[PDB]
Formats: C-alpha cells, structure tokens, sequence
DNA sequence: TAATGCAACACT
DNA sequence: AAGTGTTGCATT
C-alpha cells in the first residue's frame, strides 16, 4: 500500500508509460501506483529504470517509499538510493 | 451507428469460454462479446467477455444489448460470412 | 538398420505422408526407411499410426522387423502386435 | 522470366541467421543473400538456404557458381528490395 | 493491460 | 524436411 513499487519484471509484456517501449523479462522496473477508475484500486504503471525517473519522481528515501525495495539486491538498492538522491 | 462495446467475431482460438454457459467455445465458431470490466481481473480491465450467440441473446436484456440496436451494429460484423451475418440479424433484430 | 522403425514423435513438426497431416509432439509414428539420393543413407518417411497400415504394409512380426520396438511402453509394443496381423 | 531459381535475396527475419563465409551473425533487417544447396551436415532436409552477407556472397561468386552471365536483378525476392538496396546489389553484382 | 499458456515462425 | 530455439498470438 504504497506509492511506488520495485521489482524485476515478471513478465516481457511489460511496457514503459514514458517510451512506449517493452521491458526485459527480468529488467529493473519501477511503477507508479494510481488509482482505478474501473473498480477503485491501485494499479501500476510500469517505467524503465532510466524513464521513470525521467518523468520526473524526486524519492528522499526510497527504502520506505518504494514498496518490494527490501527485495532487491544491494548493489541495485544502492544503485536507485543513489539515483533518487 | 455500430456499436462500441459490443463485438462480434471468429473464435481465434478453442480455449476461450462461454460465460454464458461457463464451456469452451470451438475455434471458428461465431461469438459475442462485450467491452466489460472482469471482476476476477479488474486491473485490465476493460475487456471481452464472450458468449455462443445463443447464450448471448437469452441475456440480451442482463447484457444491456437493448431492443434499438441489431445485430448490423456489431464491431466486426462487416467481416463476417452471408451466412452468417443473416443467421445473427434472425437473432438479434433491431425494433 | 531395419526396413521400419517406430516411437514417439520427438517433435510436432514431423507430417503424415499419406493424408499429409501434421503429428503430435508425443503420438505414436510408424515410417518407412527408404534410400535417400543426398547424402547415401535411409531417410524416415513417417506416418500416422491409422495412416501406416493404410499404405498397405503387411509386417509378419514386428518385434524384430521394426526398429525400436522393444524402447517404448509395454502398453504401445502390444497394440502395435495386436493391430500388426490385421 | 530471367530471374534465377537458386539464388535469392532478402531482409534478414531475424538475428540468429549465421553467414557461411565468415561464420558471423546476420543482424536482422540487414540484407542477405543465399544459394538454394543441400546443407553437407544435415543432407536429409535436402536443398534448403544457406545465407551470406553480401560482401562474403560476391568474395566467393565464382565458387558459388554465380556465373558472370548473371547479375543482382536476376536475384529471387529482388522486387520485393528497397531502391538503395537494389542499386547497392547491381553494383556489387554486375552482368556482362 | 500484463501474466500465463499455447501456437507458429525462423534456421537449419 | 523435421528438431530446436525463439517470437509472437490468444485469453483473462
Ligand atoms: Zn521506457
Ligand atoms: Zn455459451
Ligand atoms: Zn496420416
Ligand atoms: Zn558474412
């Protein structure tokens, strides 16, 4: 029940909002969580690594915010602090 | 004046059912469809659910295909077959 | 190095050469071992199981005349014997 | 009417084509062409398509017998190329 | 609209 | 000409 989520692709199907481009089927993706207006609920809206901070997303700490952040490896954690500071 | 949500098609495949009847609809036989949320996967969500044209105009009235529209106005119904353009304008008249 | 062989279609690729349908990745295929004037070798003409003995192909006993016969399921082996004299 | 059977030309449908005069990948799109022969390592698929790059194709024209008398128009499938790739095969495989 | 199944293409 | 590997459909 946050407002951003991380994860490695589950799927190639898969498409950033920003390029309009697919994403790898194990690739680091991070989405947006907004509201449905077809059955009220968060639905995500997936980015690549490089387009979602793009379209501008200014993190203080992502450990907290970022849902599933507690999931990835260390050097990728370090890899979206770093890039979010 | 063709319809939005309501289409109408070749089974592509064997493996998509009927929720009119909950049984698997056989590939190239005719089917209907409406543009609607699926409750068990909203976060699509607007998509097709489909029904043999039996199931689907003993539900005409649930399904909201009102007395106005015909068969004519189905998405897709100018790529369908004489045949079977005419056996669904039978089934679905208009007023 | 027999005149026939016999398994399970290793993939789905593989076409009957009577009614020139395809074959499923696990049905039970029968061919014809015929020279093949490419590389000087037998080549597989494969055939449905129905298709088979369609060509009319009478095997007197197929446990040592079909190549393969005695590396498959006990249950396929017997129907292949039983529908061999038919 | 003058176009040759055996001889082909084409975009490459894919990236996991291999070039059998350099043994390379062929990335895909790019242009190819090919000798309609019986792969020597697998003869039971009989006569088939071995691609080169059409650098590697006109190194070796003579072993591959494309004749002199021939040229790139007479290529099967060479309609179907862009302009800048047709004229780009016509000087890299002249007739006679 | 993205996660399964499937089915079909591309190379050989 | 049929296995292997890959890509893309089809349904939800
Ligand atoms: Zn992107
Ligand atoms: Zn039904
Ligand atoms: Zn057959
Ligand atoms: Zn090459």
């Amino acid at each position: 029940d946050k407002l951003y989520r991380v994860e490695y692709a589950k799927s190639g199907r898969a498409s950033c909002k920003k390029c309009s481009e697919s994403i790898p089927k194990d690739s680091l993706r991070m989405a947006i969580m907004v509201q449905s207006p077809m059955f009220d609920g968060k639905v995500p809206h997936w980015y690549h690594f490089s387009c979602f901070w793009k379209v501008g997303h200014s993190i203080r700490h992502p450990d907290v915010e970022v849902d599933g952040f507690s999931e990835l490896r260390w050097d990728d954690q370090q890899k979206v602090k770093k890039t979010a500071e | 004046k063709t319809l939005g949500d309501f289409a109408a098609e070749y089974a592509k495949s064997n493996r998509s059912t009927c929720k009119g009847c909950m049984e698997k609809i056989e590939k190239g036989q005719v089917r209907l469809s409406k543009k609607m949320v699926d409750p068990e996967k909203p976060q699509l969500g607007m998509i097709d659910r489909w029904y043999h044209p039996g199931c689907f105009v003993k539900n005409r009235e649930e399904l909201g295909f009102r007395p106005e529209y015909s068969a004519s106005q189905l998405k897709g119904f100018s790529l369908l077959a004489t045949e079977d353009k005419e056996a669904l304008k039978k089934q679905l008249p208009g007023v």
